[PDB]
Order: structure tokens, then sequence, then C-alpha cells
């Protein structure tokens, strides 16, 4: 409940700041002031059109590696077992498989872009 | 009110699911998924699963990041849709919220609701156990047995992940 | 069964309905798949924690690992579909019929 | 099914060891060294019986022995022990490390006045034998009679009477 | 240096665990007595509460087995005050 | 796809199936299904076409939904029983959900819509893998959980599968779609006997796998994906089309060919359990499959369709690659009926 | 009185952020042969307050093309998360003592990234979209290596509890044990806080203002406060993790003073790096992390897993 | 087609996690270890068909321990009766239940 | 000979990979040949996480101690000296 109280307090402070920023100042909003910013000239197309991601493969591989991040976090408690031999073998197996995956993607020109 | 933190969080979870399931633009569905992941973390922490909940939140936080980038790249639209931009999305959202509210009030009021299984309205605190785990975090010790007991699960999962990297490379080669 | 189990199973049902009722984009249905996986994680974790099945507190993590594998597969397919058609719209997966 | 036979309130009334966690931890080692016998008897009763009701008397004995231990401490070594448990109380984790000097004072006083010797590392964790006059529980789980196994392995195998006997096949 | 310090930490952890071992039997006795007392109080007040209700045996077990089953949180604290229930159920999780 | 990578992916698919068929823990069976999907998706798209990508996407979506439903069923059974072992399922709703998921994986109607599209999209070899090997794991899981299965649901799905597989094939001129619908019908035959006798399902699966392997290998040898393309084969390689005619007749179930034995034994087992209407309807509906089989046979071998002038060049050359197991597959598919009593080995 | 503690953590941290702005301006100016702000207040002390007043008395503009809900939510999320992450830190005693505080901080840092992406997307401006995509690429580059380094270092701690780091480093700093991981961790913290040479999201020289190009007045002030607070919090995390401090339980003030001084030094190093080095290209940042940091982190993680076993130095779990 | 390779080769690939009563780290007991053990021992070597009815008591006890449906129902009924009595004014919670007495240590 | 050329080229052109592979190989190899690993296993076993349940005395268990501080049973002197 302490964490809930702290989160509420921080969020309430931020929201109060937003309210004070949108209500204390004076405003003269007109169309040209609220128009999109394109370094002085007007935008050609929208900013909601597709924006090609030249690093898509790296992103999917990032998901797959975050899985390994999840799998490796229990290691601090794992070192507390009595079968330290099997624990060490499996931890090094997982880390070597992650290394192998990285090496494969790298050598196959997967970490490169475009 | 703090007697039923779990129920409130689960209802927020269902609302997030009704949000990302009505299928607004992938951005707001990702917002829903993030909110639901946080609430699920809350529930699991309330039941004593701090590591598991935090892990779900961390993994889905990263996963929805790649989803957001992909959306701005492939699943993009000139006028992205919010839950009040189309009659279909708002219909789905309202129907989902109403269906929740229906079952929520039904089970809270009626002693024993039975939609497809039988549910008892007594607070979750009832089921909790009275034992003591001593100087241990049972979730942590069980999750750490993946390296001492679950060598087979480690083998299978590691192979699956390496083959997943290979599979993504092949599926995106594109000849 | 407590009501939290009801809510989580309802979330799974809602996600399944969302996935089975496509609209236009494929990303949204992949998000519904990920939502189903999240609901399954929560249910399994609650069961394993309430029943103190210690050696089963790892099953949710394996479920999450294979859920992320599935998500990666889905995105890698969506990228090819977008490349071949220019959008992620499901209506373009229409060449194969029956 | 049947009514649960909960013990009466009077029987479960016992003198209580009303001392804080820090006080118990300060005297924990000497307490385990001195009161091992009754505590081990109660533990064996609890684990064999698997019923909290069955072992109430041994728990009463445990509480009485702990009270006697603290009474001897109060008689002979009160002040050094008070300083010791005061020191442990300050630490949130109640660590032994920060209070080594006061522990030394308490141990020396106890060794002189009462002759107690602090158990060394890895001693209180040893599995010990307990001699008991209480009978071993015959069916601690109160299990029902196990269903009778199926008959099996009658004897030798002989060829089928007329083969497969499948429709028109003669072999 | 870290090897030396961590070995010392393991030894101190063993010391703390041995203190816990020494103190556990008294704690087990106290816990069993407290659980039995709470169950008895619940049984008596229930006998008061549902004496009028028809066809209600008091303290009837929901298990066929005539074996001790560790009571759930609801059984022990079902009729206690809300503060007690919140403490027992969520104190360790919430405490920070 | 580098051949080493292809070998690894195929081994991964087979290993997922082996995990399904070797594991006593529900989690590991689901893991095997997930590995099968992961490995299979790249295999289906080994040749990159928009059709291959569409087929891979459809397959992925259907199998992912099936896997999520299966995992939900497993979790519900765990909630109501606390057991991970593959055994009787202790909750009826979980059993219904699991049956739906496994049927969707097997392509049993009303979850058949994906099979013809996927089969048409992928190549003949990927089609062979999809329609022979992929069927093994869900059928194994169903066999292990046969006792819990509600007979009505499985039988309804089987009858619908037979009917739909028969009907759709009548309208098909594409060989791959024809094979997909025939696979639906034969899978409906296999699941019909699952509540009654699993050994019959295994026998039907083996006969069907042999026949489908023979048919797909013959099509690969003839390089035909349409009826007209197969029509030309008589001019180049008559023996291939003749053996195709024999294998098609076996697939239809005509005596004395080996296709007859699975239907025969399924009918016998259903009759022993007092099932008479269901076997009669199943046998009668199998005639439609026979109809489109016979139409394909008429086009391929029994009647000589017009050829093209450029085939004269193909006459000079000979087929470079040899499928070693094809003759034994043909012989087993067509001439194994006199050896039915041997159905007690897999027993 | 816990609310008093929460306010005591929050309010002073925001003032620290305000004066950090002055310190940065002066340090960069002096490293550039200039004097930082001095006119406003004695030695420029009152410049922060003037900046805050100016920003909060300035008109906030809601872009015509913006999605207002996300546009407003993003700064709130950034500031609230920035303040939240300070809670678990032991200084020396943490406000909220969690068994898994480190994973909590990692998850909260992951959550804060969405503030940048949501702000950039809601702005509905091309530069803001480019900044959001750069933030996505930056997280992709740094998250895995950050997690692996933290795991490797915490293997010696024996837990993810931040408080126990003090006990582990009672006799020596952990930088001596893991100085390479410390270097990679410092660079990764620079990347996470979007600080030079990895200031790609804002990237004023290349993107007019990056994600905040369409933010003015109070929301921009909130984004700035979140940024600086994250800088200070990450440097404090580094100080706790590697540059441990002596803690006398009877006098916590000594530990607090030592910790504050170390964190100030690390933040000054942050400003120093911003002054010294040029900016990386986001392709180059991702390449650095994935091709250079990730393999070394994997090797060192293997090493740190093995070392406690082979040296019989496995740390106590409790 | 369940090729019991594990049993043939004596490999415990996955059976260690199959049941809650199996060996667990640090001998941490399951919440229903006793019921699960009793049910497993009862239904051992008698076949599933027999075990489904000859060990039904054990299985019902195991299910009750797992889900607490009957216990929750009884507790809810008791609470409903107590609330109805309080509304009627014919019941008063004891001071110890109301917090007027220090609970036993 | 050529191996040395490869190593020099690696150190000149890709030092980070050389260091990473060396460290990983040492992580794999060194624990096998380290005497202290068995000491780590013994330390983990010695930790008294769960209570030392007493065992009933049938009169034929000489090695099992009847009370702590008795000469029979395990000893932790090795860890104290360590």
């Amino acid at each position: 409940m302490n964490i809930m109280l702290t989160l509420l307090t921080n969020v309430t402070l931020a929201s109060l700041l937003v309210l004070i920023a949108f209500w204390l100042p004076q405003l003269n909003a007109y169309s040209e002031k609220t128009s999109p910013y394109e370094c002085g000239f007007d935008p050609m197309g929208s900013a909601r059109l597709p924006f090609s991601m030249k690093f898509f493969l790296v992103a999917i591989t990032f998901l797959l590696f975050d899985l390994e991040i999840a799998l490796l976090l229990p290691l601090p408690w794992a070192s507390q077992t009595n079968n330290l031999k099997t624990m060490l073998t499996m931890a090094l197996f997982l880390l070597i498989l992650l290394a192998a995956s990285l090496a494969y993607e790298w050598t196959q020109k997967g970490l490169e872009w475009a | 009110m703090t007697m039923y933190i779990a129920f409130i969080l689960s209802t927020i979870f269902v609302i997030g699911f009704v949000g990302f399931s009505s299928k607004p633009s992938p951005i707001y569905g990702g917002l829903g998924l993030i909110v639901s992941g946080g609430v699920g973390c809350g529930i699991v922490l309330n039941f004593g699963g701090s590591f598991l909940g935090l892990m779900v939140f961390l993994i889905y936080l990263g996963g929805m990041l790649v989803v957001f980038g992909y959306t701005t790249a492939m699943a993009t639209e000139m006028y992205p849709e919010v839950w009040v931009s189309n009659k279909t999305v708002f219909g789905a959202f309202v129907s989902g919220l109403m269906m929740e509210f229906c079952m929520v009030y039904y089970a809270l009021k009626e002693e024993e609701v039975e939609i497809i299984f039988k549910f008892n309205g007594l607070g979750d605190w009832v089921i909790y156990d009275t034992g003591d785990s001593g100087f241990f975090s049972e979730e942590a010790m069980g999750i750490a047995a993946l390296y001492s007991y679950g060598t087979w699960l480690v083998i299978v999962t590691g192979w699956s992940l390496l083959i997943g990297v290979v599979v993504i490379m092949e599926i995106t080669r594109g000849n | 069964m407590p009501l939290v189990y009801m809510n989580i199973i309802m979330a799974f049902a809602i996600a399944l309905a969302g996935l089975l009722m496509y609209r236009s984009h494929l990303m949204s249905s992949l998000l519904c798949l990920e939502g189903m996986m999240l609901s399954l994680f929560i249910m399994s974790t609650l069961i394993i924690l309430n029943t103190h099945f210690t050696l089963a507190n790892m099953m949710p993590i394996i479920l999450l690992v294979f859920a992320a594998c599935e998500a990666a597969l889905g995105l890698s397919l969506l990228v090819m579909v977008s490349n071949t058609y220019g959008t992620d719209y499901v209506q373009n997966l229409n060449l194969l019929q029956c | 099914p049947g009514i649960v036979e909960l013990p009466t309130l009077e029987d479960l009334k016992v003198q209580e060891v009303k001392v804080s966690s820090s006080v118990l931890k300060a005297a924990a080692h000497h307490y385990g060294a001195q009161c091992d016998k009754p505590n081990k008897e109660f533990m064996l009763c609890r684990w064999e019986e698997k019923d909290p009701r069955r072992c109430l008397e041994e728990g009463k004995l445990v509480n009485q022995c702990a009270l006697d231990f603290f009474r001897q401490i109060k008689r002979h070594c009160a002040e050094p022990f008070t300083e010791y448990w005061t020191c442990i109380d300050y630490s949130g984790l109640q660590l032994f490390r920060h209070c080594r000097k006061q522990q030394a004072k308490f141990d020396e006083c106890v060794l002189d006045k009462l002759g107690w010797v602090r158990p060394d590392l890895g001693e209180l964790s040893k599995v010990t034998k307990v001699k008991t006059d209480r009978p071993l529980p015959e069916n601690p789980y109160h299990s029902r009679a196990r269903p009778e196994p199926n008959p099996e392995a009658e004897g030798d195998l002989k060829p089928a009477k007329h083969g497969s006997r499948l429709f028109f096949w003669t072999m | 240096s870290m090897m030396k310090w961590n070995r010392e930490r393991r030894r101190l952890q063993i010391e703390d665990f041995e203190a816990r071992i020494a103190l556990m039997p008294l704690f087990q006795a106290e816990k069993d007595r407290r659980v039995l007392q709470m169950l008895r109080e619940n049984l008596e007040e229930e006998a008061i509460i549902m004496k009028d209700v028809p066809d209600w045996k008091v303290g009837e077990s929901v298990f066929h087995t005539t074996r001790w089953v560790t009571p759930m949180m609801g059984e022990l604290y079902g009729l206690r005050t809300n503060e007690e229930i919140l403490s027992a159920t969520y104190g360790f999780i919430w405490y920070t | 796809m580098n051949p080493i990578i292809y070998t690894t992916l195929i081994m991964t698919v087979m290993s997922g199936t082996m995990l399904v068929m070797i594991s006593s823990h529900w989690l590991l069976i689901w893991i095997g299904f997930e590995m099968n999907l992961l490995a299979m998706i790249p295999v289906l798209m080994k040749n990159f076409n928009p059709r291959a990508t569409e087929a891979a996407t459809k397959y992925f979506l259907t199998q992912a939904t099936a896997s999520m439903m299966l995992m939900m069923a497993i979790i519900i059974n765990l909630l109501y029983s606390g057991q991970w072992t593959i055994t009787k399922m202790f909750n009826p709703v979980a059993m219904t959900m699991m049956t739906m998921a496994l049927a969707m994986k097997l392509g049993l109607s009303p979850f058949h819509f994906w099979v013809p599209e996927v089969t048409q999209g992928i190549s003949l070899q990927a089609g062979l893998l999809l329609l022979t090997w992929q069927k093994l794991a869900p059928l194994s899981v169903l066999c292990q959980i046969s006792q819990s299965i509600n007979p009505n649901l499985m039988l309804t799905m089987a009858m619908l599968s037979i009917l739909i597989g028969g009907w759709g094939g009548l309208n098909q001129t594409q060989l791959r779609k024809i094979m997909a619908y025939s696979s639906i019908a034969h899978m409906g035959w296999m699941t019909a006997v699952l509540p009654y006798n699993t050994t019959m399902t295994i026998l039907n699966l083996l006969i069907y796998i042999t026949m489908t392997l023979a048919m797909f290998m013959l099509l690969i040898h003839s390089s035909a994906t349409t009826t007209l393309s197969l029509s030309h084969t008589w001019n180049k390689m008559p023996v291939i089309t003749s053996l195709m005619m024999v294998t098609l007749l076996s697939m239809g179930g005509l005596p004395p060919l080996s296709g007859f034995m699975p239907k025969w034994m399924i009918i016998q087992e259903m009759t022993k359990n007092e099932s008479i209407i269901m076997p009669t309807l199943m046998a009668m509906t199998a005639l439609l499959n026979l109809y489109f089989y016979m139409r394909l046979a008429y086009s391929s071998s029994l009647t000589m369709f017009p050829s093209t002038n450029n085939m004269k060049m193909k006459w000079q050359f000979e087929h470079t690659k040899q499928m070693k197991l094809l003759p034994t597959m043909i012989v087993l598919s067509t001439l194994v009926l006199p050896m039915t009593p041997a159905l007690s080995s897999l027993n | 009185m816990f609310m008093i503690n929460i306010l005591s953590l929050i309010i002073p941290i925001l003032l620290a952020v305000a004066f950090l702005t002055l310190v940065e301006r002066k340090v960069l100016g002096y490293m550039q042969l200039r004097k930082g702000p001095n006119v406003v207040g004695p030695y420029g002390l009152l410049q922060p307050i003037a900046d805050a007043l100016k920003l909060f008395t300035k008109e906030p503009l809601r872009p015509a093309t913006s999605s207002i809900s996300m546009f407003i939510i993003a700064p709130i999320l950034a500031l609230s998360l920035a303040l939240t992450m300070w809670v678990p830190l032991p200084m020396p005693y943490p406000l909220i003592n969690m068994n898994l505080g480190v994973l909590f901080m990692l998850a909260m840092s992951s959550l804060a990234v969405y503030s940048i992406l949501w702000s950039g997307w809601a702005s509905n401006s091309k530069y803001a979209l480019i900044g959001a995509l750069r933030a996505v690429a930056q997280t992709i580059s740094y998250e895995v290596t950050l997690a692996i380094i933290l795991l490797s270092v915490l293997l010696m701690n024996g837990s993810y509890t931040l408080s126990t780091l003090i006990t582990t480093q009672e006799h020596i700093w952990m930088i001596f044990t893991s100085w390479p991981l410390a270097m990679m961790w410092f660079i990764s913290t620079l990347a996470e806080t979007n600080r030079a040479p990895f200031d790609l999201t804002e990237g004023e020289s290349e993107l007019v203002s990056g994600f905040n190009v369409e933010y003015a007045a109070g929301p921009f002030a909130m984004f700035f406060m979140a940024e600086y607070a994250n800088i200070i919090m990450m440097n404090a995390f580094t100080a706790i993790l590697f540059l441990g401090a002596s803690h006398d339980p009877h006098t916590p003030e000594l530990y607090t003073i030592n910790f504050v001084l170390k964190t100030l030094a690390l933040t000054i190093t942050f400003l120093w790096i911003r002054a010294s080095y040029p900016r990386f290209r986001y392709d180059q940042l991702m390449h650095l992390l994935w091709k250079s940091f990730l393999p070394l982190t994997l090797a060192l993680c293997m090493w740190h897993i093995s070392l406690p076993i082979m040296t019989a130095s496995i740390p106590p779990q409790s | 087609p369940f090729f019991d390779v594990q049993k043939r080769l004596g490999l415990d690939l996955d059976r260690w996690m199959t049941i809650q009563s199996a060996e667990q780290p640090h001998k941490i007991p399951g919440r229903c270890h006793a019921f699960e053990k009793e049910w497993i021992e009862c239904a051992h070597g008698i076949g599933g068909i027999r075990a489904e009815k000859e060990c039904k008591i054990e299985f019902d006890d195991f299910v009750e321990c797992l889900l607490r449906q009957k216990t929750m129902k009884r507790l809810s009924a008791i609470k409903r009766q107590r609330d109805k009595l309080i509304k009627e004014g014919k019941y008063t919670p004891p001071p110890h239940h109301l917090g007027k007495e220090d609970p036993r240590p | 000979g050529r191996i040395a050329s490869f190593l020099k080229n690696a150190w000149a052109k890709e030092p980070v990979l050389v260091a990473s592979f060396a460290i990983g190989g040492l992580a794999i190899i060194l624990p096998s040949l380290s005497p202290y690993t068995n000491y780590a296993i013994r330390i983990n076993r010695a930790t008294p996480y769960n209570y030392p349940v007493p065992l009933r005395d049938d009169g034929n268990m000489p090695d099992v101690p009847s009370h702590p501080q008795d000469p029979q049973g395990p000893s932790l002197e090795w860890l104290k000296n360590l």
C-alpha cells in the first residue's frame, strides 16, 4: 500500500503541475500558432504515414533476447542450490546459446540495417 | 476498500483487454496491453509473486516497444482510430465494459455466480494459506529450480530461442 | 473459485473473441494473441502460487518465453505481408481461396 | 462428514514466553543448547503425528522449559543480557555482527555463573536422536484401506486357438 | 577480497539460521495453540450464530478424512475484524 | 534457405512432434506444438511467393489460436485437478476446449477452412509435410486423451469432416486443394474411431500417410499442380499416371486395394459398439471422394488428353532425381490388404 | 508520517534537479571558457527559479494535429515515473524496501520510455515521430546489455535488494571486482538517460527538438525535470552498485553525505561528457551496444556466474 | 503414440514436475501434499477406470484442498447468517473478535 | 604458426571479440579444474534453510547425535577455517 500511496502522490503532483501550466498562463490560441512545425514552411504530407523501420530484424531479435534476459534473472538464487554443477552447466548452456544466436544473426548480416 | 484490491485490479485488467480487443489503432491497443500488464503484475504481487509479476511487466514493456515501432512502420494509418472514432470500435468497447459490469455486479451481489464455472463472491483473502515460508521466497526457489531440476526445460527453451532467431532470419529473407 | 479467476478467464475469453473477430490490421490481432498469453500467465501464476506448487513457478516463465517466440513469428510474417502488399490489412491475404 | 474435535480453551491455555524477538534471538544459541531435549521431543511429536492437537502437552513443556531458561538468565546474568538484546534491537535485521562485544560479555557471564557454553557454528543445525515413550503413529494420515490390486500374470503363453480369427483369415 | 567477505557472510547467515532453528519449536507451539484457540472461538460463536438455522451441524468438517487439515485464512480470520484480516492476509506483501 | 538450415528446421519440426509423443507433462506437449509451429512457418515459405507468405500467415494464426486454447484447457484442468500429467481430463469445459484446439490443429471441420488454402499456397513437398507429418502430434494427443473425449463432439466433427472433405473436392481442379479436402475426409474417418478403438485410428493414419506420400511424390515426379498439367503426363511418363490411378482407387477405398482395410476395420469397430447409422452414413459419404478421385483418374490415365508440341523435347531427357521410397509406398498403399491381421503389431 | 517521508523525497529532489540545471550551465560554460549564469541571483543561484516561473507562466499550446490525451499523459508519466524510481534507493535506508528493487527500477525505466514515444506520436509532427523512433532504437540497443550487466554485478550481491549492496561493498568497492562491467554500465546509463554522446531523441542539431519539439511551457518543463531527475537517479544507482559507502548504523548521516558526494561526482561526469564528446549516430549506437558491448557482457556474465562457484564465494541469499 | 522413452531409458526428463507431491527444492511442501500423496497411493496399479471410483474419496479431498469450494461455501453461509443476525440485532461479536483482547502470540 | 597470425589479426582488428571469447572459454574451463567448487557445493548444503527434524531413537543409531554439542554428527570446522 506504501507503493500505491507513493505512486498516487507522484501522479497527483504531475497532474497538478499540468493543470497549473494549462490554467495559470494566458492564452491567445489561433490556427497558425497551433499548426504543425516543419521548420517554418508547411508540411507536405502527414506525420501518420508509414515510417520505414530499417532495423526491424534487430527489434524482433530484441524481443527474443529479452526472453533470455528473463530466463537469466533467476541465476542469483540458482547459485544457492546443492547441484551447482548442473546449475552452472545449464546457465552456461543458455548463455552460449544466446551467444550463438547473436553470432548467427551477425554473420548472416542480420544486425546490419536496411 | 483495500479488502478487495485484487478485484479492482482484475476489473482494470479486463477493461484493458476490452480496450486492446476492440482493436483501436495498434498504438492505443498497445496502451491497453501495457495497462493490463501492469495490473496483472499488481495482482500477482498481491498473491505473493513479485518476481513473476515484475517479469511479466518488464517483458511486455519491451514487447510493446517493438510493436509500437512496427505499427508506425507497417500498421500505420492516416487517421489512427481511437475507441470513439468508429461505431464498431466503440460498440466493441461498450459491449466489453457492459459485459464486465454485468458479471462483476452479478457475482458481487449474488452469493454464487456460475457463468461457465462456479464462482464464489467471498474475497480472495479467504483462499490464502496460513503457513509460513521461513527464510525463503518460494517463487524465487521454484523459479531457480529451472537450472537444477529443469535441465530439460532449459534445453528445449534454449533450442526454441536459437531456432526462433534462425526462423525470423529465414522468414524475413524475402528472396 | 474466487472472482479473480472469473475475471482472468473473462479476459482470456475477450482476447480470444478479439482475435477471432478481425477488422483490418493484423497487428491488432497479434496484440490479441499477446493478450491471451498474458491472461494465461496470470492464471497459471495465481494457481501455482495459491497451491504452493513450488516446482511449477517456472511454468509461467516458459509460457512467456514461447509467447514471445510466437510474437516474433507473427511480426516477422507481418513484415513480409506489408512488403508484398504495402499494408498489414488482412483483406490482402486473399490469393488462396476456399 | 464428521465434526472436528477442536480442543477446549482451558486445555490450550499455557504460561506464555512474553519476550520480544530481539530478546529471543540474543539468547537463541544458549536456548537451543540448554532446552534441546523438550524442543526436539515436541518437534518429533509434531512431525510424526501431523496434528497440532496431539502434541499440545509437549508444547506446554517447551514453553515451561523456555521460561525456566529465561528465569535462570534473569537470576544470574540479567544486565549483560539486557545490554546484549538492547544492542540487537537497534538493527533492523537484528544482525549478530554489530553486537559482538556485548555478546562476548553475555557469554562470559553465562559461562561463569551458569556454565553454559555457546554452541559452535553448524551444531544447532544437526539432526539429533530423541528417545520417546510416546508410540509411533500407526496411521498418521488416517488413510483408508487401499483398493485391492488387479490379478496379474496367470501363466505361460500358448498360441491363439485358431490364429487371428479375423473374418476369413485362417492364420 | 570479495571471496573472503562472501565466505564470512555465508558463515554469519549460517549463524542466523541456527538462531532461527533454535527458536522455531517454541514458535511452532505458540502457532499451533493460537490456531486451535481461534478455531475454537469460531466454533462457539458459530454455534451461537447458526443455532436457529435448520439442518446445520456445528463444526462439521467439509473433508471426509478424519485428519488434521491446515485451516485456510477464511476459517481462522473469517469472523475477525477487518484490520486483523488485512494484516494476516496482506501484511508481509504490503510491508515495505 | 541454406540446406543445413533446412535440415535443422525439419529436424526441429520432427523434434517438436517427438516431444509431443514422448512427454508425460502437458507443458512439454504444448512446448512441442509451439516448436513445431516455429520450425514449420519458415519451411512452408522455403520458396518465397506472396502465396507462400499468405499461407504461412493463415497457418500461423490458426495454429496460434489452437495453441492458446490448448494452454487454457491445460490451465483449467490444473486448476480443477492440480495434475500436469497427460491422462483423463477432470473438467468437462477444459475437455471441450482441448478437443476444439486439437481438432483445429488437425483441420477437422468446422475448422477445416485453412487446410485447402495453406495446401494450395505451399509447394508439393511442404504440402506433403503438412498433410502427413503434422497430423501425427494432435492425433497422438487425442489418442492419449481419448477416454476423456466426449464421443458426441468428436463424432460430430468427424462426420462434418467427411461430408465437407467430400463436397469441396468435387469442385476442385487444383491437385493440392483436392489433396487437402481428401485429407480432411480421411482425418474425419480417423477421429470417428478415436472414442471406440485407438488402434484403428493408428492403422488408418498409417495407411493414409502411405497413400498421401505416394500421391504427393507422384505429383512431384510429374511436376503437376493442376489437372491439366497432370493430363500431359501420359505422353511423357505413362507409368506414373497408371500408378496414380491405382493409388487413387486405393484412396477411394475400393476393394481389394489397401485403402479398403481402414474403412473396413473402422466400420467393424463402430458396429461392435452398436454404431450402425454413423458407419453407414460415413461409408456412403465416402463415395464423393471416390467421385473426384475417378474424375482425376479419367483425366490422368484412363483417357488420353491432348498434349503440346514442346513435350517432344522432354521425351529425350530423363528424370534426374529419384525418390527411393516411392515404389515401396505405392506397393504398401495398394497391395497390403491381404495382410490386415497384422494390425496387432501397432496394437 | 509516511506521507511526510514521500514529500521529503519528492520536493528536495525537484529542487536538486532545478539547481542541477544551473550547475550544468556553469560547468559547461567554464569548460568552454565562459561563466555560467551569474547575473540572476548571487552566483546565478536564482536562475532555476526564474526558468521555472517563466515556463509555467508561458502559454501552453496544444497542437492542432495532436492527440490531446496522450499529449498530456506523456509528461505526467515521465515525471511520475522519474519521481517513483527514487523511492527504492537506499540512502542509506530506502523509503520502500523491496526484495526485488533492482527489477522494479528496470521495469520502471522501461515504462518511462513510452513517455517519449507517446509524446512524439501524439505530437503528430514528423520531427517528433523521428525522435520517437530514435528512442525505440535506443531502448532496443541498450536494454539487454543493461540487464545482463546488472545481473552479473548483482550475482556477487546474492539478491536484487538494493539495501544489501551496502553490506556486500562494506570492505571494498565493487568497481574493483567488475570495473569493465562498470564502464559498460556507465555508458549504458548515459544511453538510457538519452544524454550526450547518445542524445538522439532530442538531437537539437539534427532534429530541431526531437520528441519535445511540439511541447511548450509546463509540459516541456516536466520533460526537462524528468530528464534531470533520471540523470541524478541513475548516477545514484551507479554509486550504490559500484562505489559503495561506509554505513554506521548509529549515524546514517555519514553514509548519506558520502553517497550524495559520489552521485554529484557522477552527474558532473555526465555534464563533462556532454561537453567533451560529439554525438553518435543511432545506427552507430545500436552497433556499439549489440556488436561490442553485448558479446563482452555475455562473456563477463559467464565469468561472474563461474567465479563464485570456482572461488567458493557464493554470496548469502539473505 | 506415447513412446515411453523416459521409462525405457530411466530418464526423468519431465516427471519431476508432474505432481505437487514430488521432491521440491529445500523440501518445501505443497499446499495439498498429504491429499495428493494419499490419492496417488490409492490409485497406483489399479488402472484409471478403477481409480476413478475406488479412490473417489481421496480425489474429492484433494480437490477440496485445491479449490476450497466447500470450505468457501460454508464460510460464506456462516458470514451471511452472522450478518442477518446482526441486522436482526440478536447477535453481538465477542470482544476478542472485535479486537478488545490481545491475540495469543 | 597460422593460428598466431589469426590471433594477431583478431587483436588488431577485433579486440573486443578476442577478449570476450577468452573470458567465456575461461569461464567454461576454469570451474572444472578448480578445487574450491566442491567447497561451494558443501557450503550450499551446510546452510540450514529448513529445520533439522529430529529422528526417533531406536537404540541402533550410533552416528546420529542425541543432542547438539555432541561429538557425533556433521562438523562445520572446515568452513570456519576457510
